Parts: C-alpha cells; structure tokens; sequence
C-alpha cells in the first residue's frame, strides 16, 4: 500500500501495531523519509505492519534489536531499486539504551551516564541479564517495556 | 593483571594463591615490608558508610606507603564523583548503597577502583579474606564442606564467596536458611560445584568444615512474627558448635548483632576474630598485585 | 509515496516530522490501517508529512484538535476514492484531555478523574486558558506539550 | 437558580441583592426563622482545615435546622470522596488546597456544592460578606473607591472579591502591593471597571471609601531580607488609619496576624470584627437561596 | 439476640434476612422511619481513624433519632476508655488498630460495642454490606460462585466475608492472591464451602458470579520487585471485566486506589458504588435489631 | 605579599600570572616538587560541607609536604573556633555559611586564612582557578568577552569571578539570567569593564568567548510554575553549544545536577573536566605563594 523505495531499509512482517516500537528501538523520530503502513493484510500472518526507511541502510546489529518485539520481521536493504541483502535476523547478544533494569537499586536506574545493559543469558526461553546487578529478565518484562 | 577488582570473578585460582603467600608474608608484620604506594595517593569513597571496611583499606594502604583521602556519607552523579578522584588519586576504594556501582565507576575511571561492597551485590575483598582465613587452617579449600547460615538472598558477602568459590573444588556447600533468603537461582546457576539448600542446620551440622553465618533482618519478613518464629535457628548457638566435628571453624564477616551467641566465641571452633585480623594484610596483598607488579 | 485509500480520512499539509504527533493528539495508536509518509517533498512547505486512516472519518471536533500542532493540516474525507469534504480547519474552542495545566496545585494535576481542559482566549496570539484554576498557556507551552 | 456555589460569578447583581436582604433579615436574630435544611444532612468536607470557616458554616446549618457531618484534615481520590458524600449528606461545603477542586467536586456530584476555599483560586461566600458589609455601610457598592493592600496574587479572597466587584460599578480599585504580590494579568483582564496598581498606600490612602487587606507571608520572597524590607508598608498602622476619611472603612477576612496594628480596633473606621459576624447569616442566606426558593 | 457485634460470627442466617428486608425498607428513603435511637448517644470511637465508615455510622444514627458523640485519633487503656463512654453513652462504635480490641471492649462494656475494624481481624458490618449487595443483585447467597482477589492474608473485610458466607451455601469460593497473601490456614478450616486457590484470574473469571477485589500494597513484600513483577494482574482491568459473564458483578469495600481500572465504573458489571451506598441503611438495620427490638 | 585568602581582590595582576606560571610547572606533574609545607600543619575546617572542595585543597597541601588536620559539618563561637585552629596549626582553609566568615576568621586569627567559600559572598580561589583555565586555553584573558550564565544572585563563584576579571581588560562581559538573579547593583558598580544584562543567550551566543555556567534553583522564584518556565533555557544545551564560536570554551564550577547537557560533555567546547584538574595545581599555587616566598 506504500510506493517503492528507491534506496534504504524495508522492514517487512512486523506484527500489527509494533512499528512505532521498531522506530524506537531504532532510535529514529530526522530528515530522511520514512513510511509506515499498519494493519496491513498479510497472507502468513494474518495482519502486519512495514516500515521504510529511505536513505539509511540499517546493520545487523541495528537490525538484531528489532527481534525483540518483532522476531518475525524481515530486513531488506534496498539500492536503486533492487533489494541487494535480505537479512537473518538473530537474536542479540547485548542491548545497551532499550531495556531499562527492574531493579530499583541498579546503578543503571539512578545515574544518568549509567546506560542499561543486558546480556542475553539464554535465546531459548529467552532471558537477558543486566551486566550490572545481575537482575533477570524474561520476554515477558521485555515486550511490554517497549510495547507497553 | 589484576586493576579494577569489582568482582569475585576477578581473581583466578593463580591470583589468589599469591595472594595467600602475600598475605602470610604480611601477617609475620616485619618492619621491612615494601612502600610500594609510596607517593601513591588512594582515595576512599564511602558513599554508604562502613567504618570497619573503611579503616581496613586505610591501615592497608598506610602500610604500604600511601597517602589517604576520602569520605563517609552524602545532586552529583556518581560518574562526576569518579572523574573528580581522577584529578585527586592513583587509586579509588569505593562502597555503594547501588548494584553494579563498582562496575561503572571502573568504566569511567583511569585509576584502579576497588569494590569494597555495592548494594547487594557483591563484596569481593572480603571473600578474598574469608577463603585465605579457611585456607590457612585446612591447608586446602579443595574438597572442603561448607554451610552458609543465615540470609542468603541479599548478602554481598554469601554472593561473593559463592563466587569466588569457584576458582575451587569444594566437596559440597550447605545452603540454610529460612525459606524467604534462598540464594537466587540467577547466582545458583553460575556455580561448578555440588550446593544444597536445607532449611535447619542440625540436619547437616555434622558435616560441615566451614560454617558461615550472616544475619537475618526482621525489615524483609511478611510480618514480624514470622521473622520471630524463624530467627532462632538462624543463631549459631553455643549447642550448634559443640555438634560440629573437632577441626571445624566458624567464620563471619563482621560487625555481628546477636546471629552469634557470644560463648562461641570462647570454643576454639570460632575463627570469626582470627577472620577479621587478616583484613589488612589480604588487602594490602591486592593492593600489591594491583601496584606493584 | 503512498497508495490513495479506498475509504477514509487523509490528513495532509501536517509540518515535517509531526505526523506522529498528529496521531496522539487523536488518539490513534487499533484494527484500521494507518498510512505515514514523513519528510516528503511539499512545493509549498518545502517537507511535510501525511496522514491517512482507513475506515474512519474524522469529525470536525477531533480534526480541529490538530490545528493545535498542524494549522497548515488539509483534512479530506475519503468514499470511494473521492474526496467528498475538504474540511476548514478552526482553532478548537475546548481541549479536553491533551493539554497539561502546568499548575502543580491543579485539580487536574492531581486528581485521576480530573481531565485537563483549557477554553482558548484568544485566536490571535493563541492563549488557552484552564477552566479550573484559570492558568494561562501560550502556543510554545501548547507545542512543547504535544511536540517535545 | 443558584445551586452550586463555586465562583463569585455564580451570583448576579439580583441574587446579591437579594441574599442582603435576607442577612438583614438573619441578623436582627429572631428565633422564628425558617428551619429550610430541616431534615436536611450536609457534610462540611475540610480537605485543608480551617476552623473559624467550618464553624461559620456549621452555625449557619444548625440555625436552619440542619444536621452536619463533615471532617477536617487527611490515597483516595476527590471524585471517590465527593460520590461518598452524595450517599450520606444532602449538600457539600469543601475547603480544598487544590486549584479548581470544588468546580470538579460539583461536576461529580449530584447534591449542591458550595466552595469554601479552593487553593489560591476562589472563596466566593467570603466575597459575599465582604460586599455585604461595604453595602450594609455606605448603602451602595457602586460609585466606591477602593483599595486593596497587601498580597493580592495568592489570595483566594482578593480574587473573589475582584470578581464579585464585577457585578456592581465600582469607581475605582487601587490594588496595593509590592511588585511580587501584583494580581494576575489573567484576573485583571475579566474586570469591567478602573484598576490602579500603586506600590505604596499612602499615596492614595485619603481617597479611600474601602481599604481591604491581606496578609503577606516571607515564605514567598526571593530572600529573608526583601520581605523585611517591604513588610512594613503593607501594615495598616494607625497612622494610615488616621489618614483616612471620617467615613471609610478597613476590612480583612480573617484571622490576622501582624498585618493590622492593634490600636486600629479602637477606631471608628474599623470593620473587621462587623465582617466576621456576618459569616453565619450571610451564609444562611446562601443557604436559603439554594435550598429555600 | 444481637448486641455486641464483633464478628461475623454474631449473626444467624435468620438475623441477615431480617436485616436484608430492614435495609430494602430503609433504602427506600421514608421521611416516617421510626426513630428507634430518639434520646440515646451512640459514641463513635475511631482510636485508629477512618472517615468513610465514621460517617456511614454517624449517619445511620442520625436517621435513627439518636446523638453522636466520639472521637477519631491518638497512655491510656482501652479497658479505662470503654468504662468512660460507658458514662457518656448508650452504645459504642469502634476501629482500632489492635485485634481483638472488639471482643475485649465489650468484655469491659455494659452497652452494646459494634466492631467498625479491629487491627487485621475483622470488620464484621462491612460483610454484611458486601452480602446485601450480592442478595439485592441475585435474590440469592446460596448457590454463587465467588472469587477473591488481591490481598487475601491481612484483610479484615475479607476475613468477615468469608466467615459470613458460613451462614449460606455458596457453590465455590476462589481465592485469587499472589502466593505471599493467601487466606490463614486458620480462617480456611473454619469454613464449611469448597473452597479454591488459585494464582491467576484469567484462569477462572468466566465463572465467578461474584468478584470482590481488596488492594495489595508494596510495604509487605520480600523487596520492591517482587511487589511490581507480581501488582499487574490482582488489578481489576477492563480486559477482565469484559471476560466476565453478562450477570456478573463486581464489588470493593472503598477506599480503592489504583486496583481498578477506572473505566471498569462505566460498565453495568460495576457494583462497588451501589455496595457503598448501601452502608447507611445497613447500619440503621443492624442498630435497629440491637435497639428496637 | 599574599596571607589571608579572602575575596578575589586580595590577589593583583601581578601575584595571578605568577600564579599561573606557578601551576604549570606543577601541572606537568613532576616527582621533585619542593615540599614547601614540610613539617606544617594546614587545617581544613569546612563548617558548611564540601567535599570536591575539601579533597581538593587536601590533595594540594599532601603533594606540597604539609599534614592535614580538619571537619566537615556541625553553640561554640566562630571566634574561638578560630582560636583553637591556631593552637593546632599553621594555615586554615575555610568554607562557611555565614557571608563574611572567612574575613572575621583572618582578622580572629594569626596563621593565614584562606576563605574556600563564604556564605553567598565569595570563592575566591575558584576565580583564580576559573581564569587559569581561560588563560591556558586563549593565551590572553585581556579582550576576551565572556558570558555569565545562570543564577548571577546567589552565585559566590560568580562574584568571585566578576571580581578577579577587573585585574584584567575583559571586552565584554556578557550577564544572561532570569530577571530575578540578576548580579547585584553592588557588585555591578565596583566593576571596571562594559558588562551588559541579558535574558536570553541565544541572542549573544555567537560572540562569546567563554561561557561560564551555574545552576538556578527551584527553592528561589515566587512560585514552582515561575521556575518551571524558566529554566529550559539557562540550560547549557548541545544546540546552545554547537552556536558558539570554533575556539570558545564552556566552564562551570562543579558539581553540577542538570544545567549542562551531558552531550557538550564530548564536544571539543567543554572546559569544565579540565577547569577542574586545575584545582590541585592551583591551589598548590597559591599556597606556595603564602608559605613558599
Ligand atoms: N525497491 C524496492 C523493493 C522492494 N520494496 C519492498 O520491500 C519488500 C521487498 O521484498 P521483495 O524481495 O522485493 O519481495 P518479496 O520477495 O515478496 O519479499 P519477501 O520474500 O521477504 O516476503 C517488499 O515488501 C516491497 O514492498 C520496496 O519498497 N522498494
Ligand atoms: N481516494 C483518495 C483520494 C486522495 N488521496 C490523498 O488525499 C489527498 C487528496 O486531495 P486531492 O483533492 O485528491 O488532491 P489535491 O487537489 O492536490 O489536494 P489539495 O488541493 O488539498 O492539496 C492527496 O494527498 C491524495 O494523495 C487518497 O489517498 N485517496
Ligand atoms: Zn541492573
Ligand atoms: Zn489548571
């Protein structure tokens, strides 16, 4: 339902209604265009969002983030109009800024400069670790930090 | 080499044998030691206060040739005060009321920080002096049975020598405590090495070499009568220690409340006192192999 | 850069990089599809953003709202793939749940159920006045509040 | 019909008029006056204490045959407590440190509420004896010149009574204060007769019919030593007193502190004492306008 | 027959009928209610306070002709205090912060002490609101599926309804807490229903007929993260209201805070309000079966 | 020749580039700098807490050979404080909260008195290390156009900088604060050099040379909504930042809360890291010049 993009990043089968948490997690809301469509129909999925990035070509390390609420999604780089990479979306090591600590004590939580940092402890059942104080977290406490 | 010491995974096996022998070397306080922080200026950095930790580190340090500023007590971001001891000190000794505060404050800083307790976390130092204490009387740490007596949830000392244990192979450690302070699963799953959680010591007091107490607080409970119904097996009783086996010890690191009835103290099974009076010489050891070599 | 919408509403003309905000001073962020495209070309306003919302169509009260933040904004309701209505955007003589009074002592700063509401005084310089404790607010306090 | 009383604009020119009569009325205290709240509950909802306004209030019920409940002092919602106090009471009277509280309180509720102090924002009843006065003794509010003196920016009763002065053709209000306590922009642009702000009184103090005072509180000044510096000019003293025509008088809603020299009790010209005693007949006829007609 | 009332216990299955019929004749607001308390003081002894029930009883009094003495706040014993408003009073209505503190006061009382709130133990008047409610929705007790949710361990409304539903035949009562806040064993074995625990509402919610919320707050969990993992999900929300079956409602002795969701009060399942209305004509009943007959 | 250490003006042009030369020899951090204090004992007597203050003159007198004897915090006269200081010791260094403390301590006293800061009058050691720091940086402070921003009121540094700047030629001094912590016309008037009030920096930034921050604080304004208002924009921000001048500076006195954005922090313009490492040497600096000539 969106136009074509000439250069950038498409990412395809977000589930419906995520896309401005992707935005967030990519840190991104300036000067280069971006569309969003949501609630798109998707044959897979039922429902989808997409999001399109023009002139920005998003890393993996960039791109692993999004797995987090949307392991889903696929990552297209797109130049001159033919998509010349279609990523494997991996689930990341570290999350550093996104997640902040349950832990009402953690270091993390009361200095500014203190930027949360968790460590994926298992992919499995997914579990990160703040590098801090050691405080777990499951997928649960992850989506609905970025979710709601 | 050993700089920032932030945790009991700092040390490997090899460090902490050499901090043994340092340490011996020190205990035999011969008037000759090495000022190896001499024109070395270390900086303690109290900002939860500990009188005890902080008058260890000072002495050590004051052995050693160093000078000593500092402070105990009191908007300032914790990363502007490690900056600020940049510009003052060749070293940092810091405890903190936040977790992970050690850990950060070694990210911003040049100079070594030392971790001398950050929340509940972990206190590292300190499980440094409580497996030299038991090294020294078994001549082993290898193969010994240990129990952990008392809160095992939030105490920075029970997670640091779990740790640091580790670098070891103990036979089997003994977890007893009330149902509410179980060491956390997270810290559980790190260890290489047999544990066992147990709800009363007499069960088990035959076995153990080590026998390790930290207090239980009523300000955690449900209610305060639970906490009254369960605080009195948590106390290491004169009848508890008379039941260990002849060569056991029983440490803690201090100040104790009432955790310890005091006619313990007489047995020859308490080695909590012998524990606190290696304080200095363990920490001028990691102070040694930070600085001078 | 987006595909025309069967039926609904698209909100054009918003000022680069505020269609999110337009979002929230409506209250969209579920079912129908959304369509953002952010920082496209405009002859007349160099960048802008556009809105379109399927299946819905914004009444005149809701669409006022976002001459709060978008005055320029272009409303058209969508049937068929006609644009039956270009609505005139009005400054809104009520504001009901979007604006903050600043007043720490307000009612409405307080209370849960108490729902922040300010009357304009004036069109002119825009200044809207809180209809409980009579506390004035100027545009730059109206925009920094939905803006950032 | 009057039912909510929330504002000083809640009243017209008429309905004053009309609650001036029926005080008179009240006050020549007969004892057949009509029992209108008979059978009738209202709850005195002091969220912010204040006990000579509960008193007056409480009075006023009891002389119209009335019960009351009410509660003075202390987390539980304003909506959750004014929909309680529909179950149990047949009228409200709230005093309430939050701006706006009794506007949203009477949006909530089915039964009359009546403001007896919102924040810094309104005390309209307040307005109503203040005018009350100035028309018992000059016989006419229009044509007067007065003087408002001291803070006239955080004070509920000044802005109720600037606002109820709207009703009326004042000739002039001078509005004497410091630079800091100057009434609000906002406030000003409603009114619909001439306004003077002046800094010191005895500029203006010979035209004066009504000199109205509040008091002025250090804990607001940039500095300790500013308020020091200003406080004094704000006093009424008895020489601004005397300075003043045969026939004028000085109001303030109570209590005082130190912001009316003592001595001014003695003259003639003051009227705040009379003003006070008009709290409950006045607030009868209130009471009798929302519930009576 | 009743005349002190501290327990649920205090009341037959026969005296909750005849009570239950007095309240839909009181509710059904008569201006010719027969005064059954003219020329008798109950006093209202509130040594640990709460103004919503003060008022609710204070109330019920006042429609029932009688006056109303008491006293909310602040070494005196309780034994001298109830002696005293046996001097100054035909009845005593009492909360206090010690349990038991009920059944000890009408031990020392000759007249009759009506137990508004002992410590945790109960809060007996409160139960039989709670059941009015449910009896005025249903035309029936007996046979409904009940559910329990949030703090389940220290709350005394809890405690007196489900002593109180004893008297009845409920199908099934779920107990819907966190581990830490379930039901006392102690209170469980007196029960004579089925009973089930149950840790998760969405579990169970399309069953209950009746759902009865009580808040949990964070000063009683093992630490501050406990408490926030664990709050989400005793939250009455609108999801779990929609879940609900079409007849169902749902009820909460006030104060709520935040354990609902206020856009549940919208719904028609919403009876919290209409359960707090009933307060008064309740009391008046259960005074009116200990004074009038 | 300097001995009491009490405002800004003690110093001339003349001791400030001695001074200077003084700390860049000590800045290059040789191991041979002559131990000037050897054998003295330097109080620091910091009545009203610092620490980065006293840690800083603590450091100083350490790498210069003095002992150092001192308090931080807590009806003994100032006076005989100042008496037994001078049994103790050679040299006090002093920070109070009463203005004009360090003054009447130097003329209490015999040994030299250095004045760390007093009250809201003065910090003089901080100017001459605030102007160190722009001298090292531009090679000049003569025709440097500075600009003053935050509270200029209440702001000891401030007034100790304004000072020290007429021992120099500033072209302009730039003064941008909310109108209420304008500097004072006192300190205005004893200035010899084109200053000029401004509101908003925006309108200058383009022209300054140096930007010399300090906190404003809520505790201050006529209300919270004043400085709620205000505040955005006395706030060094990265757009505030990026608007200066290729070769301009950014400084501030430490600590600070959030008046300096933390991104500025890794632009080439932020001084304030480096204004602070100058504390050490600087006050070496000085203290040579009262003990070492
Ligand atoms: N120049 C391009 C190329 C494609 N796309 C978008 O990015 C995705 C491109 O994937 P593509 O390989 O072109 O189509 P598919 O093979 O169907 O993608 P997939 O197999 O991953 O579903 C599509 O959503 C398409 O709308 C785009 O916006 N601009
Ligand atoms: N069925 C339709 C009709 C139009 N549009 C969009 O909504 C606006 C329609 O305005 P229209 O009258 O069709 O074009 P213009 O006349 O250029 O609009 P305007 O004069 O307001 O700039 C355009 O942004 C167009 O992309 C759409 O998405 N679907
Ligand atoms: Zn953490
Ligand atoms: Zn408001």
């Amino acid at each position: 339902m969106v136009s074509k993009i000439k250069n950038g990043t498409v990412i395809d089968h977000i589930p419906a209604g995520r896309a401005f948490a992707v935005l967030n997690v990519l840190g991104i809301k300036e000067g280069f265009r971006i569309a969003l469509v949501i609630n798109v129909d998707s044959k897979k999925m039922g429902k989808k969002d997409i999001v399109k990035i023009e002139d920005k070509e998003i890393s993996d390390t960039e791109a692993n983030l999004i797995t987090l609420i949307a392991p889903t999604a696929t990552i297209n780089i797109v130049r001159e109009y033919e998509v010349v990479k279609k990523t494997k979306l991996e689930v990341p090591k570290v999350v550093k800024g996104i997640l902040k600590c349950p832990n009402p004590y953690c270091i993390t939580s009361n200095d500014v400069e203190a930027i949360p940092t968790f460590k994926t402890l298992t992919e499995k059942p997914l579990k990160m670790r703040c590098e801090y104080c050691e405080t777990i977290i499951d997928e649960n406490e992850i989506m609905s930090q970025i979710l709601g | 080499m050993l700089k920032h010491i932030i945790s009991a995974y700092n040390f490997s096996r090899d460090e902490l044998e050499d901090i043994f022998a340092l340490t011996d070397k020190y205990s035999k306080n011969l008037n000759d030691t090495r000022k190896i922080l001499s024109g070395k200026t270390i900086s303690i950095a109290f900002f939860e206060p500990s009188t005890r930790t902080y008058l260890s580190f000072q002495k050590a340090i004051i052995n050693l040739g160093g000078d000593v500023i500092g402070f105990s007590g009191e908007g300032e971001n914790l990363a502007d005060t490690i900056r600020m001891l940049n510009n003052y000190s060749d070293g940092i000794v810091m405890r903190h009321k936040y977790d992970g505060a050690s850990r950060f404050a070694s990210e911003i800083s040049d100079i070594p920080v030392i971790n001398a307790g950050d929340g509940k976390h972990e206190h590292p130092t300190q499980a440094v002096i409580d497996i030299y204490t038991i090294n020294k009387h078994f001549n082993t740490i290898d193969g010994l049975v240990f129990a952990l007596l008392g809160d095992l949830k939030y105490a920075r000392t029970v997670n640091s020598l779990l740790r640091i244990l580790t670098r070891f192979r103990p036979k089997l450690v003994y977890l007893i405590s009330p149902q509410l302070l179980r060491a956390r699963k997270e810290i559980l799953d790190e260890l290489n090495y047999p544990v066992k959680e147990v709800e009363n010591p007499f069960e088990v007091i035959n076995e153990v070499d080590v026998l390790y107490v930290t207090r239980i607080q009523k300000e955690r409970f449900v209610d305060e009568m639970e906490y009254e119904k369960i605080k009195g097996s948590y106390i290491v009783s004169l009848d508890l220690a008379n039941k260990m086996k002849k060569d056991s010890i029983i440490l803690h690191p201090l100040p104790r409340v009432n955790e310890i009835d005091r006619k313990v103290d007489k047995t020859t099974k308490a080695k909590y006192f012998e524990q606190a009076s290696y304080g200095v010489p363990v920490r001028m050891s990691i102070l040694t192999k930070i600085y001078g070599e």
